[PDB]
């Protein structure tokens, strides 16, 4: 019942070197194969090659592509189903194309005796002139309704004679010579009583709604192959869900009878290569959107929260060997970088261009590339910067400068000789080692406000703040820290430039107070951070609304209450233990209570009379 | 025994500062000498403090940041002998009393960088043999006492830029054997030989040390008033 699984392929019309290399590559993918999880692509196979190994295949999840083969026969004698997860030209589940050459020779035989259903997709046939017999095939039985509009069936055989469908076959429909090849029919040959397929003509010969190709009986475990999912010899809409709702505990529990979806199979543990997905599937690897975290023992896939960490060299290393500065050439190599193993130099050449080096001028806008950077391992040196830019905008997301290497062996941060008015390193929270120099910035204000020691991780560290803008000038021009900033300084005049907020902070923004009596949404406070109170909690006019993030932590519930949790609608139709749905009702006081077991389809009150 | 905070520290801002330091609720909370002995750093930059009175009773303070306040008197700092860092940048010091630093022997960093000083007491920095950074920039300094820097042999960074000096005493820098950075620019140096001989000689002898606005080696940075020409370019001859 559990079959032998093949990854599939998605090369399409490409050829891996020699015809023999291609072939031997193909034979290595589908040897001893029954189920193919990807797409099946038979390609560039020549005459007198033994494709005996393809007989073993029974089902394919993706699409089937049979293209550019001059071999006489392709024995897919047992393929039963194409799910059509993936389409070839975004219409086609099955595609057979140009299996022919200028040698006047081509593919004659394609006996899919057992191809019985295609869930999604259409078919295409073009330029298989050697091929016969398939023209007989009636595709109403195989294909879904919705798709028969996008079928491109051009059959022409001129290359040779073929045999006629042994009369035993119905309406002359066969996949080839012999009664063994007669088309089997299980959809268009059944009484209207049957929604699904059938194993006979009568209204008792109906199959289950979950059968795909055909049946040995009417039961859910009698299908040849499943429509949706198979759970150990039965077919199901969905696999048993991993999470069940505990009505005594009121929180979700993990059910031990829960399963993950490997392809179209319900499985307790995913395979070894594999990882789980938020929908519940077991999958080859997490999306480039994402990374792997093993949580509660299962290696799930989580999504980045920011560009995924990427580690790039700094100037003078590897890619940037013998470079002097981030210049117009090399600034693009920093795209999607999070962390620099090395130092950064932004020097005046970069803007001028350097001809001896063949380097052009740098367009300021492109500095935005560095917005993604959050860590530097060495030092940061900026001797040049756009003249009409107030602050260091490129580094507003820089969180840490480790300074394992240092300019002149001393400085891990050097902002020198610039026209900036603020540093704007809002995100910078640590300079692990090495000194700091902010020197010669005539317009720069705010620098001396910072309690630099807060950033230092090594005790002998020092800061040089020299010949910047006079504090007296900077003060008189109102370019001082915001009234909401702590005595610990700022990176600019805004309340989001603060190093610590004076009272509290909302986002990255700072005070004045968190929303407690008045609120756009109401909030609560922990670690001096304004945090929203849960939505299902009703804002109090005389008191506080929340004491915590959750629906446990509210004073009055807006709508209904379920145990401890204040909820918008009371649970009605949620799965639980012994594979049964859970139905609650609200009483007059809006507290929600469990219904009578017998009230299977729901309720309005206790016990039936609740369940009429 | 315990005593309320604003009783010890009369200045509202400083009381609030100490309260913040000790994680207390109110300046009316009272504190024990053991709680006072807990303070080893105060970061009180830009807090409107007009007086640090009461700071005498914090014997263990090592790191003291008071820059950008309204202080004119720092006599309360005299006995804080564990002090290693003292930031008093951009306050309102018009004058330093004598022997104000005589106790502060462990000091390694001293910033007085933007007060309104006009002269320095005679031998004001002499007991500070461990000092490594001295910032006296952007004051209104008229003249330096003779041998004012004579004891500062550990000093690596001296800042005198943007003052009103026209001459330095002969040999004033001679004992700064560890000096790596000096800032001399934006002074109206009186490049009149034979007065300016020592400063030309010294700048020339140690051109690597002399720095500009950008921290770069720039021995031309010191400029003659009227002329506007480099001091070291002046040969005052016998
Ligand atoms: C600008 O960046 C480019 C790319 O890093 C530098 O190009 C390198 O230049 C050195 C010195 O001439 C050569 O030995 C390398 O082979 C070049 N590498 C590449 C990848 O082209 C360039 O030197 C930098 N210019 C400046 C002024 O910083
Ligand atoms: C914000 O903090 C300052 C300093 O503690 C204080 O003057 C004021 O009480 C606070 N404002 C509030 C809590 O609204
Ligand atoms: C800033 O840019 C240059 C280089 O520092 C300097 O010459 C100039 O004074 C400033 N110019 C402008 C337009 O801000």
């Amino acid at each position: 019942e559990e079959k032998k699984v093949c990854q599939g392929t998605s090369n399409k019309l490409t050829q891996l070197g020699t015809f023999e290399d291609h072939f031997l590559s193909l034979q290595r993918m589908f040897n001893n194969c029954e189920v193919v999880l990807g797409n099946l692509e038979i390609t560039y196979v020549q005459r007198n090659y033994d494709l005996s190994f393809l007989k073993t295949i029974q089902e394919v999840a993706g699409y089937v592509l049979i293209a550019l083969n001059t071999v006489e026969r392709i024995p897919l004698e047992n393929l039963q189903i194409i799910r059509g997860n993936m389409y070839y030209e975004n219409s086609y589940a099955l595609a057979v194309l140009s299996n022919y050459d200028a040698n006047k020779t081509g593919l004659k035989e394609l006996p899919m005796r057992n191809l019985q259903e295609i869930l999604h997709g259409a078919v295409r046939f073009s330029n298989n002139p050697a091929l016969c017999n398939v023209e007989s095939i009636q595709w109403r039985d195989i294909v879904s309704s919705d798709f028969l509009s996008n079928m491109s069936m051009d059959f022409q055989n001129h290359l040779g004679s073929c045999q006629k469908c042994d009369p035993s076959c119905p309406n002359g429909s066969c996949w080839g010579a012999g009664e063994e090849n007669c088309q089997k029919l299980t959809k268009i040959i059944c009484a209207q009583q049957c929604s699904g397929r059938c194993r006979g003509k009568s209204p008792s010969d109906c199959c289950h709604n979950q059968c795909a190709a055909g049946c040995t009986g009417p039961r859910e475990s009698d299908c040849l192959v499943c429509r949706k999912f198979r759970d150990e010899a039965t077919c199901k809409d969905t696999c048993p869900p991993l999470m069940l709702y505990n009505p005594t505990t009121y929180q979700m529990d993990v059910n031990p009878e829960g399963k993950y979806s490997f392809g179209a199979t319900c499985v307790k543990k995913c395979p070894r290569n594999y990882v789980v997905t938020d929908h519940g599937s077991c999958v080859r690897a997490c999306g480039a959107d994402s990374y792997e975290m093993e949580e509660d023992g299962v290696r799930k896939c989580k999504k980045c929260e920011g560009p995924c960490r990427k580690v790039c060299n700094g100037i003078g290393i590897g890619e940037f060997k013998d470079s002097l500065s981030i210049n117009a050439t090399n600034i693009k190599h920093f795209k999607n970088c999070t962390s620099i193993s090395g130092d950064l130099h932004i020097l005046p050449v970069a803007f001028r261009g350097d001809s001896f080096t063949h380097t052009p001028p740098l367009d300021p806008q492109e500095l935005d590339i560095l917005k993604t950077v959050k860590e530097i391992t060495g030092f940061l040196l900026i001797q040049a910067w756009p003249e009409n830019r107030t602050d260091l905008h490129a580094f507003e997301n820089l969180e840490i400068i480790r300074g394992r290497t240092k300019q002149h062996g001393q400085f891990s941060l050097a902002v020198v000789s610039l026209n900036i008015t603020s540093l704007g390193l809002r995100s910078l929270k640590e300079i692990s080692d090495g000194d700091v120099i902010i020197s010669g910035n005539k317009n720069l204000c705010y620098a001396n406000t910072i309690n630099w020691k807060k950033l230092f991780g090594t005790s002998g560290q020092k800061t040089k703040i020299i010949s910047n803008r006079g504090e007296n000038s900077c003060k008189a021009t109102g370019q001082v820290c915001h009234a909401l900033c702590s005595p610990e300084g700022c990176w600019g005049p805004e309340p989001r430039d603060c190093v610590s907020c004076r009272n509290v902070s909302r986002g990255r923004e700072c005070v004045d107070k968190c929303n407690l009596l008045e609120g756009e949404p109401r909030e609560f406070v922990e670690n001096s951070e304004c945090i929203q109170c849960h939505p299902e909690c009703l804002p109090q006019a005389m008191n506080i609304t929340c004491t915590g993030r959750g629906p446990d932590n509210c004073i009055q519930c807006a709508h209904y209450i379920d145990g401890p949790h204040c909820v918008k609608t009371c649970p009605a139709g949620v799965m639980g233990e012994n594979n049964t749905l859970v139905w609650k009702y609200a009483d007059a006081g809006h507290v929600c209570h469990l219904c009578h077991p017998n009230c299977t389809y729901g309720c309005t009150g206790p016990g039936l009379e609740g369940c009429p | 025994v315990s005593t309320p905070i604003k009783q010890i520290f009369p200045d509202d801002a400083f009381a609030e500062t100490i309260k913040a330091n000790l994680k207390k609720k109110s300046v009316t909370d009272a504190v024990t000498q053991n709680e006072l002995n807990s303070i080893d750093q105060i970061i009180a930059n830009n807090s409107d403090i007009k007086s640090v009175q009461g700071i005498q009773y914090l014997p263990n303070v090592r790191y003291l940041a008071l820059g950008g306040n309204k202080l004119h008197d720092i006599s309360a700092l005299k006995e804080l002998t564990n002090l290693t860092y003292l930031m008093l940048h951009y306050n309102q010091l018009q004058i330093l009393p004598n022997g104000v630093f005589d106790k502060l022997t462990n000091l390694k960093e001293l910033y007085l960088s933007e007060n309104q000083l006009q002269s320095l007491p005679d031998g004001v920095f002499d007991k500070l043999t461990n000092l490594t950074e001295l910032d006296l920039a952007r004051n209104q300094l008229q003249s330096l006492p003779k041998g004012v820097f004579d004891k500062l042999t550990q000093l690596k960074d001296l800042r005198l830029y943007q003052n009103q000096l026209k001459s330095v005493p002969d040999g004033v820098f001679d004992r700064l054997t560890s000096l790596q950075y000096i800032w001399l620019h934006d002074n109206p140096w009186d490049c009149t030989c034979p007065g300016i001989r020592y400063l030309s000689e010294w700048i020339n002898k140690h051109s690597g040390v002399v720095r500009n606005s950008a921290g770069s080696v720039a021995p031309d940075s010191a400029k003659c008033s009227g002329s506007g020409k480099p001091v070291r370019s002046i040969i005052c001859p016998t």
